[PDB]
């Protein structure tokens, strides 16, 4: 998210077992990063 | 920083010869390139000079509609193209490289030069 | 005639009067748009008691 011109990340990792779909239950994301950018944002892509 | 001259020697009266020479080591800056000649007996003179930004050139008297400098930057090489040869023209020709920028063209023909090439023989025959 | 050069090189040598010597100069700027403030001092701690 970006606020106030910081970019907020928060991210989680864990393991699975569930090729098909979402696993359903419950975890909360720990922040990791944030970045002073005062940068404007509408639009994103993913790079694989 | 060296100069390297090249070209030049033996021609017939109001044949062409062309004059370069290459500029080799690190420089800063080059402001501007020059030509000078030495006689045999005679105190060295002034030639031509060139701007390095823009190529503006500027001529002694005795070889304006004859001669004409010029430079390619990315070889870092000046020439001397010499047309409408005489025997006044019979001497050693010299190049000369400066860092000293001046607003005012003319000055370059009697600013002292810092660096100087080892000098070309010209010769003008019959 | 009436067209020449815009720069000029400087006179740099070492007997130079102090006017004509060379000095070095930095200008500091700050600036304070809609973004955040990166650029903070130490703000030096104290022992805890
Ligand atoms: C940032 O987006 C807002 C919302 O449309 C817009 O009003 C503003 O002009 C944009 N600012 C920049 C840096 O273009």
């Amino acid at each position: 998210k970006n606020i106030d011109g910081y970019f907020k990340i928060y991210s989680k990792h864990t393991p699975i077992n569930l090729v098909r779909d979402l696993p359903q239950g419950f975890s909360a994301l720990e922040p990791l990063v944030d970045l002073p950018i005062g940068i404007n944002i509408t639009r994103f892509q993913t790079l694989l | 920083v060296q100069l390297v001259e090249s070209g030049g020697g033996l021609m017939q009266a109001g044949g062409s010869l062309r004059l370069s020479c290459a500029v080799s080591g690190r420089t800063f800056s080059t402001a501007a390139m020059g030509w000078f000649r030495q006689a045999p007996g005679k105190e060295r003179e002034f030639v031509a000079a060139i701007r390095w930004s823009g190529g503006s050139a500027y001529y002694a008297d005795s070889v304006k509609g004859r001669f004409t400098i010029s430079r390619d930057k990315a070889k870092n090489t000046v020439y001397l193209q010499m047309n409408s040869l005489k025997y006044e023209d019979t001497a050693v020709y010299y190049c000369a490289r400066t860092e000293y920028v001046s607003y005012l063209l003319s000055d370059y023909a009697t600013w002292p030069y810092d660096y100087w090439g080892q000098g070309t023989q010209v010769t003008v025959s019959s | 005639f009436n067209c020449y050069f815009p720069l000029q090189s400087y006179g740099f040598q070492p007997t130079n009067g102090v006017g004509y010597q060379p000095y070095r100069v930095v200008v500091l700027s700050f600036e304070l748009l809609h973004a955040p403030a990166t650029v903070c001092g130490p703000k030096k701690s104290t022992n805890l008691v």
